[PDB]
């Protein structure tokens, strides 16, 4: 039947088919959320446990955006300790002073950085679809 | 799975600090509003004579900016060691951390 390299291209394609629907679904479940919220669109602070991140939801797609740090991902701010006080005070300062070099989840973090977010785990972007 | 793209020429102190009591956070100071504290004391001003004076802020966003600024050159007024050991001080220190 098919040589494995066009086999190889199927799983190309199937990933990029994949992605495209993951997209969507998040960006139809980000209307669902933002339904009757106040601030949604606003940077606020989140714990993940092992890091701060700040966070809120893309006007135009719904999607879930951070401030990002340089041209890597989103800025995570590490803490030393379950509760961290000094980390979740810098990601206040980051919502502050660094909010205008933002990331996305999905096409854009990936025409940005090569991977979607929502296919590795952990990353905030797959840590959100799961709540 | 995979690992997150990581910018290092972008600076975070918080990147290499391991242990939490070290980071400065920015506190009430029940007295005299709010302190920038750690477990080496608090970020300080110059006192009377080439003394230390604990730096206070009116707001916690006032502490917060100076916190995490990169101003450098800053003391560090610790109240749990000779000279100005204020007992009170130091337990308040060591209360909120």
């Amino acid at each position: 039947e098919l040589t494995r390299y066009m086999r190889i291209k199927n799983t190309v394609n199937d990933w990029k088919s994949l992605t495209d629907s993951k997209t969507k679904l998040e960006s139809d479940r980000g209307r669902l959320l933002a339904a009757g919220k106040d601030d949604i669109f606003e940077f606020k602070c989140v714990d993940f446990g092992a890091y701060f991140i700040a966070m809120r939801l893309d006007k135009k797609t719904y999607l879930p955006q951070a401030i990002r740090r340089g041209t890597g991902d989103a800025w995570m701010v590490k803490k030393a300790a379950k509760v961290d006080p000094s980390a979740q005070q810098f990601c206040q300062y980051l919502i502050k002073h660094k909010s205008n070099n933002v990331i996305t989840c999905g096409n854009e973090m990936l025409n940005e950085l090569g991977y979607s977010g929502y296919f590795m785990s952990p990353h905030w972007c797959s840590d959100l679809s799961n709540m | 799975g995979g690992t997150p793209a990581l910018d290092r020429r972008v600076q975070d102190v918080n990147d290499t600090i391991s242990d939490v009591k070290q980071k400065w956070r920015c506190v009430v100071y029940p007295g005299n509003g709010f302190v920038s504290a750690s477990i080496f004391g608090f970020q300080a001003e110059v006192g009377p004579n080439n003394t230390r004076s604990i730096r206070k802020f009116n707001t916690m966003r006032q502490c917060i900016d100076f916190t995490f600024s990169d101003v450098i050159n800053i003391d560090i007024y610790n109240p749990c060691i000779a000279p100005n050991i204020n007992n009170t001080e130091c337990q308040f220190l060591k209360s909120v951390l």
